[PDB]
């Protein structure tokens, strides 16, 4: 319809909700429009409808509403945001305003935030190697297109670096899948939720120097905007990388800044609506709607785009087993973590290679894609670096000076591999000097003790010196 | 039948008002779109209606209206080599019907009813019929599917059709009162179906995985349980667990997870060949699939529509293996629906039935005498998904106290690449006493003495770990060390087998008795060698541990030649020390 | 013989039914459908206006039309025989055997009185169960309540 229409008779203010009592005619999951007595307008949503009255949670703060003058009109029955090709190169806020001066967009079309589930015939296996440059993640985690991989940190530990040389260093090599076709770079879009200056300015900056502006759509919620826009912001990004990958061609990577807020924004409403709760508080429906937002990536059979997601979360007290970790890996199709010890001796990146886990590692990797060797020698690697991690905790027991002459192999193994394998600092390497440091190390072993690698390989690549590389 | 208004709606919840007459669990159409509901609560005039679709758009004021039917499912020829959704739609006509997308208010029908099917009748006019008993045979992908009349029809046969072909719709036995009996019937999905006689579990159920099928085995009807948390590798199990097992029909259940893991087993499946009959891998398999945004009340019907196929696959003869992907989330749905019905929750939020649920879940596994005497046999694996793998959570309590079989995983051994990661301590079967007849004349007269041996030094060498860890490895004897490296060895040879590798990704019954025979008589050979004098530093350095744990490579047809070999290489190797 | 048709509340294991005033807390009632089905259930609370029964089974088929409620017996009781030696009941007095029912001599209510303090005596003899473990030295003695404590796989 074309006419408006107002509802006044609200009847309870308090917190992020409101109740009005005739508002019988408004659709569930409508967005309503919340009239101050002094003209100002704010957003809102229903959450719950009856003929009795609807409930309305309010997006801005409640400051400045009464129950005399405040009215409620209709915007649109299902929440939809207009889309076009034209948004690249902008800036808007949490709720999909420009902020930075230019004109309102013209839509091409207009697309449900809540998006639709894919069809799981529709999809297809994602087998593109993406070589990031850094030796752990590409050796041992390998990361494909078309992958959700989030990323566990801390309170002090450089996330937001890392994800920033993912994203400038990020590419293809269709030189080792014999495509022999350049490709294009990767669009970015960018979802802040709750971030503070000192984070913002540093992105900022990054992409700016790298360039990277004109090819990237960015979504802010600043820490000091009111917390209820944070449920819409991850849903209006996704829809936006969705159009561009799905209508367009593109290849879009997606990242998150940080889903505790989320967390905490949904548990807000979830305390304000009474709900049975689930561990520590958090609402108990809280693995379904962080599946709505994750699960809208991949790639789709007989199209060329494809989206790709590096979310970005905190773990409270580092504790892998709080609610938002758990549901986040039981999600996602792997993790990579992040290590305050490795952080306190000076190594960068902090990547600790245990806990981390890469799940379509094996699609994207073998002979004719990487190279023959890659997955037996990701699976030494792992074993030697566990056994001098168990060397560790014998050496605290007994003392160093009674140890065995083998066990003294794999102690410095394993402190050479983290002295030399992790730490690379900002350069960027290939995937076949990372193979070629990873048999490095592997060469201080004797060579009956690779009992994961096949004679063919050892034969091969054996018996090259870490002083070559690095003297 | 009933018809009434929409009175409140709130998520995936709708009260529907002027609702008198309406019955428990009935299934109903809500709005002008038709979504599909299921009545849970009655209240006066009103009814409290769950709904299986997205309810975002809907109005107060719409129509709703009761089919008066339970939920059911169509249960006839064609269900082979598809995929349906938790309320039995196809979806590979959805992927026709709507672009990549799924949406709200598509009718499709289970089965297709423009395929035409081979009948050949085996009944005539005259002969008594009963529930349970064969009308004809129709060939389906190398099998023979037997068209069953429906399990509560009695009567006299009227007229057959002749041999030729026909629809599914089309009635091929008439009866004596008038009822027709079509090529398929429908069954409500909270009833099991009934049979002449259970049976006592005789025979295993092969799953391909060495630690499996010697250590924790499960028999054919037996149920088995697989917890751990996320990384440890239950999805990769169940898989493999599909592709190299020796059941005739494959029923699984994706509840509440991945779409890329349901997209894996379409892709992958066609390519591979079955074990027992040679073509297509998924000419055999059946796949339910509801994933984690799909909505969420259909996460129990999934679970329902999957356990009903498996018991009708059953009724042929055939013996079934039904996995179910993550029965956590049918919990989880059940707490969030609990929510919506204000009322009293259990220890952690779940509703007080579900145990209940459960048992009644577990407890339609086992081997049967069908109703038309035939055999079959159903069984169960399911998988768990702690929150932070506690394992005192009331749903692994509530499965711990009905299953046969407890495979553990461990986290502390999936994060060092060791797989497929079952703690050897944590775990248990019940079934091991009663295969033994079996096992005696199918594998070897010595097989459970071997294996019984192999516990005990596993139970032996976890004694030692306690010492090792006070006073370190070096601390020990001879004869102890030689203890500990054995386990060591047992652990890395033995139990560790690679899913994605070449040839060890299957193992049968002999290669596993072989390399317990190899490891049982280098360690009686070491612990002689022992006590006449020979340091141990001496005896492990000989090549025959590198024969011994490379053996897992070593192809099925290979194999019989280097155990032979390396038995010989034993007594070569052990005389010559001392 | 009188049937309640006030139905006006089902929801999961619970039903309310009004004007149930005559129903002793505790009872045992038989709740009939429109298909002829007949479940078991049990009072759990008795009121002025409406009385609470948990009902056995599942309430799938029931409705608030149709549905119908009639007493079986005030106190749960159980008939009592010397006939029971080689019978098997499935947990509520119902044989399983397929065997005829008993006749009984007694009929016993379920709940049991508590014995008198000033009645016992003192346990004076052995019960010889086979096992050494247990005959030797953990002996038990006629009238002594000795559990056994196991784990989940132990036999
Ligand atoms: N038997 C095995 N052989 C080799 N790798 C395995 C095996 N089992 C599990 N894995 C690895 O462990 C990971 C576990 O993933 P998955 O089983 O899908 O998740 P979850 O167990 O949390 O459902 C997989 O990515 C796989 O690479
Ligand atoms: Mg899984």
């Amino acid at each position: 319809d074309l006419l408006k229409k107002e509802y006044t008779g609200i009847t309870y203010i308090s917190g992020p909700l409101l109740f009005v009592e005739n508002a019988k005619d408004l659709a569930y999951g409508a967005i309503v429009d919340i009239k101050d007595g002094t003209g100002r307008v704010r957003g809102g949503q229903v959450i719950e409808v009856s003929e009795e009255y609807a409930v309305i949670q309010v997006f801005e703060e409640t400051t400045g509403l009464d129950l005399a003058t405040t009215s409620v009109s209709l915007v649109e029955d299902v929440a939809r945001l207009g889309v076009s090709k034209e948004m690249l190169g902008r800036r808007f806020n949490g709720i999909g305003k420009p902020i930075d001066g230019l004109p309102p967009i013209t839509p091409e079309k207009r697309l449900p935030i809540t998006g639709l589930p894919l069809n799981p015939v529709a999809r297809r296996k994602p087998e593109q190697f993406i070589q990031t440059g850094i030796s752990t993640i590409d050796v041992m985690n390998t990361l494909v297109r078309g992958q959700k991989l989030p990323i566990f940190s801390g309170s002090g530990l450089p996330a937001n670096e890392i994800a920033a040389q993912i994203a400038r260093q990020a590419t293809v090599r269709p030189d080792l899948s014999g495509e022999g076709e350049k490709e294009e770079p990767f669009a970015v879009v960018f979802a802040a939720m709750g971030i503070t200056q000192r984070e913002l300015s540093y992105f900022i900056q990054e992409f700016e120097r790298t360039g990277a502006l004109s090819r990237s759509v960015l979504f802010l919620n600043k820490a000091d905007d009111p917390t209820i826009e944070r449920i819409l912001t991850p849903r209006m990004a996704l829809t936006v990388a969705e159009y561009l990958a799905f209508e367009h061609d593109y290849h879009v990577l997606v990242i998150l800044t940080d889903m505790t807020n989320y967390c905490e924004a949904l548990r807000e409403i979830g305390a304000a609506r009474e709900e049975i709760p689930g561990r520590r508080g958090y609402p108990g429906y809280m693995y379904t709607d962080l599946a709505t937002i994750y699960e809208r990536a991949g790639v789709v059979e007989g199209k060329k785009g494809s989206v790709t997601q590096i979310p970005i979360l905190s773990m409270p007290d580092d504790d892998r087993t709080h609610p938002i970790p758990d549901l986040t890996g039981y999600i996602t199709e792997g993790q990579i973590q992040l290590s305050r010890e490795l952080h306190r001796k000076g190594i960068y990146p902090p990547i600790d290679p245990l806990p981390s886990l890469s799940r379509l590692m094996n699609n994207g990797v073998g002979k004719g894609k990487t190279r023959e060797d890659h997955k037996q020698v990701s699976d030494q690697l792992y074993s030697a670096y566990a056994n001098g991690v168990d060397i560790r905790k014998l050496v605290a027991i007994i003392g160093e000076d009674a140890l065995t002459e083998n066990d003294r192999r794999y102690l410095q193994f394993a402190d050479a591999f983290e002295r030399f394998f992790i730490n690379q600092g900002q350069q960027n390497r290939s995937i076949e000097e990372s193979l070629q440091i990873a048999w490095a190390l592997l060469s201080m072993l004797p060579q009956g003790e690779l009992k994961r690698i096949s004679k063919d390989h050892i034969g091969k690549y054996y018996g090259q010196k870490l002083e070559e590389i690095w003297g | 039948m009933i018809q009434g208004v929409i009175q409140k709606i709130a998520g995936p919840a709708v009260i529907a008002k002027g609702m008198l007459g309406a019955r428990m669990y009935d299934i109903c159409k809500v709005g002008e779109e038709g979504l599909v509901g299921e009545i849970i609560r009655l209240d006066g005039d009103t009814a409290f209606v769950q709904v299986y679709e997205d309810t975002s758009g809907l109005k107060v004021g719409e129509p709703v209206v009761s089919t008066g039917l339970p939920l059911a499912v169509e249960l006839g020829p064609g269900m082979l080599n598809g995929i349906y959704d938790g309320i039995q739609r196809p979806l590979e006509r959805i992927r026709e019907k709507t672009g990549i997308y799924i949406t709200r208010g598509v009718v499709v029908h289970a089965l297709d009813r423009e395929k035409k099917w081979a009948w050949t009748p085996m009944v005539k006019p005259g002969d008594e019929v009963r529930g349970g008993m064969v009308l004809g045979t129709v060939p389906e992908f190398g099998f023979t599917h037997k068209i069953l009349v429906p399990p509560d029809v009695r009567g006299r046969v009227k007229e057959v059709k002749p041999a030729g072909e026909y629809t599914v719709e089309e009635p091929v036995v008439v009866l004596e009162d008038g009822t027709e009996l079509k090529m398929y019937h429908t069954w409500p999905v909270r009833r099991a179906r009934p049979v002449q006689r259970k049976l006592d579990p005789n025979t295993p159920f092969l799953t391909g995985m060495r630690i499996l099928d010697v250590l924790f085995p499960v028999a054919m009807g037996g149920t088995a349980a697989i917890p751990g948390p996320f990384g440890s590798g239950k999805t990769v199990t169940q898989q493999s667990l599909a592709k190299w097992s020796n059941a005739d029909v494959v029923v699984y259940v994706g509840c509440g997870e991945r779409g890329n893991e349901m997209t894996d087993v379409l892709v992958e499946f066609p390519e591979l060949t079955d074990p027992k009959t040679g073509g297509p891998l998924m000419h055999r398999t059946v796949l339910i699939a509801n994933t984690s945004n799909m909505p969420v009340a259909a996460r129990e019907a999934s679970i329902y529509v999957g356990v009903t196929i498996a018991e009708y696959f059953r009724d042929q003869g055939f013996s079934v293996a039904l996995m179910a992907d993550s029965t956590s989330r049918w919990a989880e749905a059940l707490r969030e629906i609990s929510s919506r019905l204000e009322e009293m929750p259990a220890e952690e939020g779940y509703p007080p039935y579900l145990a209940a649920r459960l048992a009644a879940f577990y407890e339609r596994a086992g081997k049967v005498i069908t109703l038309g005497g035939e055999e079959g046999a159903v069984t169960i694996v399911g998988a768990v998904s702690p929150p932070g793998g506690d394992m005192s959570e009331p749903v692994t309590q509530s499965t711990l106290r009905i299953v046969g079989a407890f495979w553990r995983l461990d986290a502390s051994l999936a994060f060092r690449r060791h797989f497929p990661a079952i703690n050897w301590n944590g775990s248990y079967s019940l079934f091991t006493s009663a295969l033994d007849p079996w096992y005696r004349e199918n594998v070897a007269e010595d097989y459970p003495e071997l294996r019984d041996a192999i516990s005990e030094l596993l139970q032996r060498e976890a004694g030692l770990q306690e010492i090792v860890q006070l006073v370190g490895p070096d601390a020990l004897q001879d004869a102890e060390r030689l203890v500990i490296e054995v386990g060591r060895i047992i652990r890395e040879d033995f139990l560790q087998q690679n899913a994605y590798h070449e040839v060890d990704a299957y193992c049968s019954m002999k290669k596993a008795y072989g390399i317990m025979k190899m490891i049982l008589a280098f360690y009686k050979e070491a612990e002689a060698a022992i006590k006449r004098g020979v340091s141990i530093d001496e005896i492990l350095q000989l090549p025959v541990l590198e024969r011994i744990g490379r053996a897992r490579y070593v192809s099925e047809e290979e194999f019989p030649a280097y155990f032979e070999e390396a038995m010989k290489e034993i007594q070569g190797a052990f005389k010559a020390l001392a």
